[PDB]
């Protein structure tokens, strides 16, 4: 019964005094500068120039000598403008969006002042209008002069809109009467559909010491089907000297630390893994003593990755709580899991950095006495589910409960020498009986992979684990004969032979922990096939695909390198394009093999060819596009998005998704999840629902983040049983037009390669279009006959822009992403260009949507001249497409009726059709 | 080109509102603010106030603060002018201009109106009287006489006088009106002959008034 | 008291709706504090200021301690709790505390130690400072004594 | 705010003088100050701007010195296009101002004025209202002294005076007045008498009409 008064009231008195306070800080101050220590012999002189904030900025001195310590007295300078202008521009804006950009005027002045703002139109921006004027001597934007009040500030806003993919620079001038002031100002322009990656790796050894001579690859010129248009492939390009030598790369090539994969940063396990690349170099750098690599001081770039070391490893110390548990997300429930995997991590860091030993020992004994069960397995605390397993209930219980058990056995293996104890090590003796005789009733290649490697960490001698050791390798997949590849899968019901060539998260995992297992049992001769695969299965930030598989597959790839002794390195490297030319060549040492990542300019097939030279050298190839369906796509979930609205009032979203389980997977739902939505151009979303959604008991999400205008949830289950949605109000921050959908993703945690993805948007009707809202697009001439002339028509048919006239039938008619395919077949053709055009095959058109002045009627015939002819290659066979312009021809083609103008038009239109039809010109 | 076209003269009461309109051809309308200025008759000017057309952003003098109203028209380039409660003493000549805002410290009012004339409604509409003013036979000294007609009693201007029907053009003068205590004007025509060519000719005073749609003749002897 | 809702730099928030709360503090470092229970409400902030007035007497007295000596070196908590009726937009913002002095000067003794010596005059020099450690002249100072 | 005053409000100019005329502001507008003319019953043509640049289609006989709070303007040589009615102007803080008027004196020159008396007639007396009309004609400057006579009685405030502007003939001046009685007080007198006294005349010419001859 209350109105909106007493329903703030009350989440106002219920905010204080149920909690004490949270800590955070509205303002933000950015790194400190002046920090430096000088001699001075009582005069000195350091110049330089302030940076650019509106601040009062205290500096204060002091200095020391022999006689004592003396505080400077403080001095004031304070950074001020009083004609100041801040402008707006958002993250990103995809092309053909009418995006009107606002920003905010400010004067401190003690009276008023008038002013004046113009736009500067950079050639791939139509502004709607054009206003630069080159008639007279100046050129200018011309102005709308507005006015503000003394120490106000005022709005105003440009209306604009895209043409070329990122274009970068727009000018805005300033003019009071006082003079002008230039703000240059960046705009991201961003291809439309979607990004995808495609990895294509190779390794190079031209000796073939590891069981395959190399010195050649092709990677080909591959156009996928929905390519967006006018939008060009990337191609990025990775030579490095070492099988680690690309982490190393990613370590130290780039000074800042990159995250190896796309995945979020929200919980712990992603926390831990940020100190993963330091490590390993760090292992691989100090154990076979390989710093002379830097021409610089070694010692010093010794301390400063310590450092970098010391301080990833302190990154995760947040998630731990009061009895030394660590909990997956911050605050929760502590899980023994990831409790068990940062126990795997410090114990490997506790070699080069000492760590507590108290807090370590602390921890085992949590995860330890808290959970575990009589039989030696562990039980799982929180309601974290860290993978789906294959086999019905009992079975995925059972298999669970063994993954568990052998993930907690490999961490408390890794780190029990920094606290052996006689607790930890009898329920070491009891998970390693637990693991021994129930792991041979194999039941898929992952667990009975772990539970190898967690076997693999202890006694080796035992004749179960050797059963184990002969099941698993009777379990391989190899190609090649004598082996080539080698690498495993799930095998279970599996145990067909199938290889679709598809990186899987799991399949590295699986693969991986068999790795490791034959590096710790020092089977050399089987390994070299598993490596050849891992190695080119990498990507070019160093990481695959998921985390899990990541550590392990770089953990068992280091070791490698650390036992088989590496070969000296000394390699004559060329890349070239087979029908283009050549592209540069890497001559490569132990010196420089960490040279530029270089990105493929051309579009052409690729051809890596290396001359005589001992070595292993990793090339890894990235492949960045974008397309414009998810039809082809291997969806695992059911997907339903909208937007409502409601009774100020506002609008709302709505996401929902359910899992999709094989056939081996049980209905129990699925592992840990993330829901990734795109925001379309200038629409925000509210901070405080999803702040809710997450902070308290009932919590839907574990985890919320919001980045580069993506909210993203992470979630410990996706049920399969009925829909899950998340809801949240949205903001329009500034007036958008013809805006393009945006992404909703959801994918598997672990295991990326289940996932779906979907477009959505907003809400779509027309728009007036008035002001260049139709960039060169399309136009229809009218219906029936006019004042054209059969002759006015070959006059534009045999222009030389033209390449084909010729009139079809509509076939289909298809709406993919804010474009329009036409599927037609051919009538009578007249004259074609370069393009050939069979009779009455099935052909292709495309149209942009925003443009009311050209459409097209379902199954009518129309007389079309094309400009273009377009060509796409699939290196087994070429498809046509044709375009649509403005500078195209479109005529409507009646059928044989006797309307009372019907005769004449098609007089005009057979007698062109001839005239044409007679090569005349 | 710069083309701005001002409405006509409008007669309306002590306090009933008056509306008086500007229109703009030949330029981009809505990119330029528009400017609205009075003289009062014989005396300064007052600046009253600007408008944007398209933002219909209005500012206007605190004097005449809530008497204005501005209207913009994108449809046909017109602003349009409002004045509630005005009286008799505001009745005015009124005009547009245009404010071009250069791209240096020039700042012009650039092109103009042709103006409004606005008067004050006082007993409606009245015809004129024409009463004649003769000379004497003793007070004309020996090269001089005058003679001519007044116009008196008449609502509104103006009123067009002629001699003869524009036989005299030159030697003949008119004073302008002045307002009586009754709403009403009176102005004076008159010409100056020698006493001989006075005493025989005949000067016939013409007198049109075209708001009240009357003409006097008058027979000067 | 006057509030100031802005957004960036000179930029004021149009339309709000401001609610107030106060409590007696013990100090500046206690994390918890007495709440009046009668607190100031619905002011609207218009063009980014706010103004309201409280009464120490009347908001104190009936809740808490009842005379205005009482709350001597003991401070006053504000919370200020404010909402955008346009948008939504919903911001806090406090005054940690605001101490309640009694007498606004202080004093304190200057050069003059506690050891009186028989027969010999005794200097007593006396100093007097404001509420802001500050020396205040021109303040007359009245010296009574006993001797034992 | 800011606002500004216009001096002098008349100054006397030979075709051939040289003459100035200025105005001053409440605030410093630094170059902010704009000059204009208008023709009598037309619409003002922009002639200086900035208080310093030349207009195009505007002579160079026209100057201007333009800065501070006070700002003048300078005519070396009148023009016949030279005689209208000139304003000053700010276009710098928001509330655009303006100033009070300036009058050319168009001749150099001291006239003669003209005295006639215009008594009612017939047809003026039928409908109840006998106005006595009191004429000046072509003289200078501008200001003029009109006295009246009626039997030893001066009415003024029953009696409304009117300008004419210069004659551009002779460019002098010319006046007329007005003096609107009843026929009741009209009847009560006899011999009627107005006065005239100007600067280029020394005795003030008094002309006469006669009741009851
Ligand atoms: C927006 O502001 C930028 C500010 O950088 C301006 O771009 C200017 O563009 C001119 C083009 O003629 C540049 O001049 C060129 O300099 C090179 C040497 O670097 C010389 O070889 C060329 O012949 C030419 O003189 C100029 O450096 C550049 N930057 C300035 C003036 O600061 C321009 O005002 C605006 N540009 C656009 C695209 O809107």
């Amino acid at each position: 019964n209350i109105s909106h008064k007493d329903m703030q009231l009350g989440r106002l008195h219920m905010k204080t005094l149920l909690p004490v306070s949270k800590p955070e800080i509205r303002s933000y101050f950015p790194e400190s500068w002046l920090w430096e220590v000088h001699l001075v012999p009582r005069r000195k002189q350091l110049q330089f120039a302030l940076p650019d904030s509106l601040t009062t900025w205290e500096i204060q001195g002091v200095g020391i000598s022999n006689t004592g310590i003396c505080v400077a007295d403080t001095v004031k300078a304070k950074v001020f403008k009083d004609v100041f202008l801040e402008m707006n521009i958002p993250y990103s804006v995809v092309r053909g969006e009418q995006i009107q950009l606002k920003g905010t005027v400010y004067n401190y002045r003690t009276s008023g002042m008038q002013f004046c703002v113009k736009m500067s139109a950079v050639e791939g921006i139509c502004t709607s209008e054009s206003p630069v004027i080159d008639h007279q001597g100046t050129k200018s934007s011309k102005c709308v002069r507005q006015k503000v009040e003394g120490s106000s500030s005022h709005l105003v806003t440009f209306t604009v809109l895209p043409l070329e993919i990122g274009l970068h620079n727009i000018n805005f001038s300033l003019e009071t009467w006082f003079g002008k002031e230039i703000l240059v100002k960046t705009l991201r322009v961003v291809p439309e559909g979607v990004k995808r990656e495609s990895y294509s790796g190779v390794t190079l050894d031209p000796r073939g010491i590891y069981g395959t001579i190399s010195r050649r690859k092709e990677f080909p010129y591959r156009i996928p089907l929905d390519l967006v248009p006018k939008t060009e492939i990337k191609r990025i390009l990775s030579v490095k000297g070492l099988l680690v030598g690309e982490i190393l790369s990613a370590v130290l090539s780039q000074e800042g630390i990159n995250i190896l994969t796309h995945l979020p940063k929200g919980s712990a396990e992603a926390e831990l893994m940020s100190v993963v690349p330091v490590f390993y170099v760090f292992h691989y750098l100090e154990t076979g003593n390989h710093w002379n690599i830097f021409h610089s001081d070694p010692l010093i770039e010794k301390q400063k990755l310590k450092k970098k070391l010391k301080e990833g490893m302190l990154s995760i110390m947040s998630y731990r709580n009061a009895d030394y548990s660590y909990s997956v997300w911050k605050g929760g429930s502590a899980s023994t899991w990831l409790t068990a995997f940062a126990l795997r991590v410090l114990g490997q860091v506790n070699k080069y950095v000492e760590q507590n030993q108290n807090s370590i020992c602390n921890s085992l004994l949590w995860l330890v006495e808290n959970y575990q069960l009589d039989n030696g397995s562990f039980k799982e605390n929180s309601q974290y589910q860290p993978i789906k397993l294959q086999g019905t209930l009992p079975v995925e219980a059972r298999e669970n409960s063994l993954y568990l058990t052998a993930f907690t056995v490999i961490g408390i293996r890794k780190a029990f020498d920094i606290c052996p104890l006689v607790k930890i090590d009898t329920a070491l003796i009891k998970a390693d009986n637990f693991l021994l005789e129930n792991t041979l009733p194999a039941q898929s290649t992952f667990t009975l992979a772990i539970s190898a490697y967690a076997l693999s960490l202890g006694d080796k001698t035992h004749p179960q684990f050797r059963s184990i050791v002969s099941a698993l390798k009777r379990e391989a997949l190899v190609k090649g004969n004598p082996p080539i590849y080698r690498f495993w899968k799930d095998n279970l019901q599996h145990k067909d032979s199938s290889v679709p060539n598809t990186g899987t998260a799991r399949m590295v995992e699986t693969t991986a922990y068999a790795l490791l297992t034959s590096l710790n049992l020092k089977d050399i001769n089987y390994v070299n096939p598993v490596i050849k695969w891992l190695s080119e299965e990498q990507r070019y930030g160093g990481g695959f695909y998921s985390t899990q598989d990541t550590i392990n597959a770089i953990e068992g790839l280091t070791e490698y390198s650390l036992l088989v002794k590496q070969l000296r390195l000394s390699m004559d490297i060329d890349v070239s394009y087979k029908h283009k030319g050549a592209l540069h060549n890497y001559k490569m040492t132990d010196k420089n093999f960490l040279g530029r990542p270089v990105e493929v300019l051309l579009n052409d097939d690729l051809i890596v060819s290396t001359g005589f030279g001992s070595g292993l050298a990793t090339v890894h190839v990235t492949t960045v596009v974008h397309k414009t369906s998810t039809s082809e796509e291997v969806c695992s979930f059911y997907l339903k998005i909208d937007t409502q609205d409601i009774e100020s009032d506002y609008k709302r979203i709505v996401a929902c998704a359910s899992y999709k389980p094989s056939r081996e997977e049980s209905s129990s739902g699925s592992s840990h999840a993330v829901m990734d939505i795109s925001l379309p151009t200038g629409i925000s979303a509210n901070e405080e629902d999803l702040k809710a959604l997450v902070e308290g008991v009932d919590q839907l999400f574990t985890d919320y983040q919001i980045k580069d205008g993506h909210v993203i949830l992470q979630l410990n289950s996706i049920p399969s049983s009925d829909f899950l949605c998340v809801r949240f109000r949205i903001f329009e921050l500034f007036e958008v037009g013809f805006l393009s959908p945006a992404t909703f993703t959801v994918y598997e945690y672990h295991r990326p390669d289940k996932q779906c993805t979907m477009f959505y948007s907003t809400s779509n009707i027309k728009i007036a279009a008035c002001k260049c809202v139709e960039a060169d697009c399309g136009q229809m001439q009218e219906e029936l006959d006019l004042t054209i002339s059969a002759e006015t028509r070959k006059q534009t048919a045999c222009k030389p822009e033209i390449a084909y006239a010729y009139k079809v039938s509509i076939t289909s008619i298809t709406v993919e992403n804010v474009f329009v395919k036409y599927k037609a077949t051919l009538l009578d053709i007249y004259k074609t260009g370069e393009a050939v055009a069979e009779k009455d095959s099935e052909i292709t058109f495309i149209k942009k949507v925003t443009c009311t002045n050209a459409e097209l009627v379902k199954g009518r015939q129309y007389l079309i001249m094309g400009k273009e002819a377009l060509q796409i290659k699939y290196n087994f066979s070429f498809r046509y497409i044709y375009p649509l312009d403005s500078l195209t021809w479109i005529e409507y083609w009646p059928r044989d009726t006797t309307c009372s103008s019907c005769q004449a038009f098609l007089a005009n239109l057979d007698e062109f059709a001839e005239d044409i039809f007679l090569n005349g010109c | 080109q710069v083309q701005l076209v001002q409405s006509g003269a409008e007669v309306k009461k002590p306090g009933a509102s008056v509306k008086v309109s500007c229109k703009a051809s030949g330029y981009i309308f809505s990119n330029y603010w528009i400017q609205w200025v009075r003289q009062a008759p014989g005396q300064g000017l007052e600046w009253m106030g600007e408008i944007l057309p398209g933002s219909g952003s209005t500012e206007y003098t605190e004097n005449f603060k809530d008497r204005v109203t501005m209207t913009r028209d994108t449809s046909t380039s017109t602003v349009y002018m409002e004045l509630s409660s005005l009286r008799s003493e505001d009745t005015a000549v009124y005009y547009c201009a245009r404010y071009f805002f250069g791209s240096s410290p020039n700042w012009y009012f650039d092109v103009w109106g042709q103006g409004t004339l606005v008067t004050v409604s006082s007993a409606s509409t009245k015809g004129p009287s024409v009463f004649p003013l003769a000379p004497s036979s003793k007070s004309t000294s020996g090269g001089t006489a005058a003679l001519g007609c007044l116009v008196k009693d008449y609502f509104p201007e103006p009123v067009t006088v002629s001699w003869n029907s524009g036989a005299l053009t030159s030697g003949v003068h008119t004073f302008p009106a002045v307002l009586q205590s009754s709403g009403l004007y009176s102005l004076s025509s008159v010409v100056t002959v020698p006493s001989s060519s006075l005493g025989t000719q005949t000067y016939i005073c013409n007198v049109n008034h075209k708001p009240s749609n009357t003409k006097v003749d008058k027979r000067v002897e | 008291i006057t509030i100031k809702a802005r957004y960036f730099y000179n930029k004021v928030v149009t339309e709000a709706d401001v609610y107030i709360t106060f409590g007696i503090r013990e100090d500046l470092k206690d994390d918890q504090k007495e709440m009046m229970q009668t607190a100031m409400q619905n002011t609207m902030l218009i063009n980014g200021i706010a103004q309201v007035t409280f009464d120490s007497e009347t908001a104190v007295k009936e809740l808490s301690y009842y005379s205005l000596e009482d709350l001597n070196n003991k401070y006053l908590y504000i919370a200020v709790t404010v909402i955008e009726s346009t948008g939504g937009f919903s911001e806090e913002a406090e005054i940690p505390g605001i101490k309640y002095v009694l007498s606004p000067y202080k004093l304190n003794l200057v050069a003059t130690p506690l050891f009186l010596k028989p027969g010999i005059p005794y200097p007593i020099k006396v100093q007097v400072k404001d509420s802001l450690d500050q020396l205040v002249g021109g303040v007359p100072v009245t010296l009574n004594a006993q001797t034992i | 705010d800011i606002q500004m005053t216009q001096s002098p409000s008349s100054l006397s100019a030979s075709v051939g003088d040289r003459v100035t005329i200025t105005c001053g502001a409440s605030e410093n507008i630094y170059g902010a100050l704009n000059w204009y003319q208008q023709k009598p019953g037309k619409a003002p043509k922009l002639l200086i701007y900035g208080a310093t640049n030349l207009a195009d289609g505007v002579p160079s006989r026209f100057s201007g010195s333009g800065s501070g709070t006070d700002f003048t303007l300078t005519i070396s040589s009148l023009q016949p296009e030279d005689f209208a009615t000139y304003y000053c102007q700010n276009v710098l803080n928001t509330p655009l101002t303006f100033g009070q008027g300036t009058k050319v004196e168009i001749k150099r020159t001291v006239a003669a004025p003209s005295v006639f008396i215009f008594p009612p007639s017939d047809e003026q007396l039928k409908s109840g209202t006998a106005s006595v009309v009191c004429l000046l004609n072509n003289f200078y400057p501008r200001e003029a002294k009109v006295q009246w006579k009626v039997d030893n009685a001066l009415q003024s405030g029953n009696s409304q005076e009117s300008v004419t502007e210069q004659d551009s003939k002779d460019s002098t001046y010319s006046l007329s007045s007005t003096l609107t009685l009843s026929k009741a007080d009209y009847e009560k007198h006899k011999v009627y008498a107005c006065e005239v006294t100007h600067q280029g005349l020394s005795s003030p010419v008094t002309k006469s009409f006669n009741r009851g001859e």
